[PDB]
RNA sequence: AGAUCUUGGUGGUAGUAGCAAAUAUUCAAACGAGAACUUUGAAGGCCGAAGUGGAGAAGGGUUCCAUGUGAACAGCAGUUGA
RNA sequence: UCUGGGUCGGGGUUUCGUACGUAGCAGAGCAGCUCCCUCGCUGCGAUCUAUUGAAAGUCAGCCCUCGACACAAGGGUUUGU
């Protein structure tokens, strides 16, 4: 679930560049 | 530098009593402050300072 | 303190400044500096500068 | 104290004036990072990556006349290091430059 | 020095003070503000000043 | 560490060329772990490697 | 001692000429003892389909791929490389 | 030092010429709606008008600040009749 330190951290991973770029979509890891 | 206007009083001249613009050139200069006196002599080698 | 003399603009146009323009036809005009003579030369019209003088009278400005 | 931070705004124009125009905004960070060692005597100046994209926003030639900069002296104890402190430099998008002062921002 | 050139009376009527940073055009503060009147800043600038 | 391998192969199964093949900056040791195709799609598959999109060209002026 | 002698070596020149054809690179991070040049990400550019793009013939012959090295070469450097 | 010198900011000057947005029964005209309107209302529309001698730059080798900010009695190498 999502609370107000996993939001504001979250902003940044999905971030991948500037204005205009595409966001990221995901990030998992699986051993 | 700036320019006057002025006239001119010089006889003879085709600008005789006329209105002239003359460049000038403007030199502030602030009082000197006289701090010392040097004293020199005269000597068959030229002026030395005494 | 010569005589004073307007130029293209309508600005006064002190002693040793800008430049008079005598025409063939027996016109004579001076100019404040190179700017209202090259507008004045292209057949710019002086009502239509927003800076003129003349424009300024003409919309009633100020 | 030593671990301060401040706002201030450069006059690039005034800075970049005379430099050839494939040369300006390269000029540009490196008088960025002059100023930063200037104002807070740190040899260590990073450059943040949207500060240089603000920079290099309107091409290498067209550097922008006024920009608004944050300063953030921090400590760079997290390893054997020279220099025990480094600046921050980070950019500060502003509407516009009228009546904008030096001034110091808290944490 | 006795040329006429030299020992020649020199009486001012005008002297320039336009802006030397470019092509000037008014002498004092007063003339290019009667000339001018207000302008935007000095209407803002009384409006904060009632 | 060097990502030109696993450049090539991203580039390779995406069939897209250099220019849209985007690796994490983050997880380079990850990424360098990759050195085959089935590396390279797993990989894919989990986001850290990601098909960049066409560069945007409108025809709106042109309409 | 000579023969613009032959062969081999070394000077001054001289740390000199020079490393200037084809618009341009910047920031942060990683590895590394070491980063202007490696790699990644961001930005600004360029080649603008008669391309600096994608494939062949002749010709080359392993330069191809991967891993490792930093003796020598890549007229600077290189953690990179034909 | 009775502080200093910088960097911003302000003012002065200067250059170009009246910014975006808003508003207009301004505007070549055109396209829709008529219980409506009795002559109206709603768009599109270059350009114009007011805001608006406006907007923007102005030393980097322009002038003046006493507005803000921080820093400046620190470093290193030699020098003897
Ligand atoms: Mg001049
Ligand atoms: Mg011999
Ligand atoms: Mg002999
Ligand atoms: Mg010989
Ligand atoms: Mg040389
Ligand atoms: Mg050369
Ligand atoms: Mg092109
Ligand atoms: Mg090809
Ligand atoms: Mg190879
Ligand atoms: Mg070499
Ligand atoms: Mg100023």
């Amino acid at each position: 679930i999502m609370n107000q330190e996993k939001l504001a951290k979250l902003q940044a991973q999905v971030r991948i560049g500037g204005k205009g770029t595409a966001r990221r979509k995901k990030k998992v890891v699986h051993r | 530098m700036t320019h006057i206007v002025r006239e001119v009083d010089r006889p003879g001249s085709k600008v005789n009593k006329k209105e002239v613009v003359e460049a000038v050139t403007i030199v502030e200069t602030p009082p000197m402050v006289v701090v010392g006196i040097v004293g020199y002599v005269e000597t068959p080698r030229g002026l030395r300072t005494f | 303190m010569k005589v004073e003399l307007c130029s293209f603009s309508g600005y006064k146009i002190y002693p040793g400044h800008g430049r008079r323009y005598a025409r063939t036809d027996g016109k004579v005009f001076q100019f404040l500096n190179a700017k209202c003579e090259s507008a004045f030369l292209s057949k710019r019209n002086p009502r239509q500068i927003n800076w003129t003088v003349l424009y300024r009278r003409k919309h009633k400005k100020g | 104290n030593e671990v301060v931070t401040r706002e201030y705004t450069i006059n690039i124009h005034k800075r970049i004036h005379g430099v050839g125009f494939k040369k300006r905004a390269p000029r540009a960070l490196k008088e960025i990072r002059k100023f930063a060692m200037k104002e807070m005597g740190t040899p260590d100046v990073r450059i943040d990556t949207r500060l240089n994209k603000a920079v290099w926003a309107k091409g290498i030639r067209n550097v922008p006349y006024r920009i608004r900069v944050r300063l953030s002296r921090k400590r760079n104890e997290d390893e054997d290091s020279p220099n025990k402190l480094y600046t921050l430099v980070t950019y500060v998008p502003v509407t516009t430059f009228k009546n904008l002062q030096t001034v110091n921002v808290d944490e | 020095q006795t040329k006429r050139r030299a020992l020649e009376k020199i009486d001012l009527k005008f002297i320039d003070t336009t802006s030397k940073f470019g092509h000037g055009r008014f002498q004092t503060m007063e003339e290019k503000k009667a000339f001018m009147g207000p302008l935007k800043k000095d209407r803002i600038a009384k409006e904060e000043g009632a | 560490s060097m990502l030109r391998l696993q450049k090539r192969l991203a580039s390779s199964v995406l069939r897209c060329g250099k220019k849209k093949v985007w690796l994490d900056p983050n997880e380079t040791n990850e990424i360098a772990n990759a050195n085959s195709r089935q590396q390279i799609r797993k990989l894919i598959k989990d986001g850290l490697i990601i098909r960049k999109p066409v560069t945007v060209h409108s025809r709106a002026r042109c309409r």
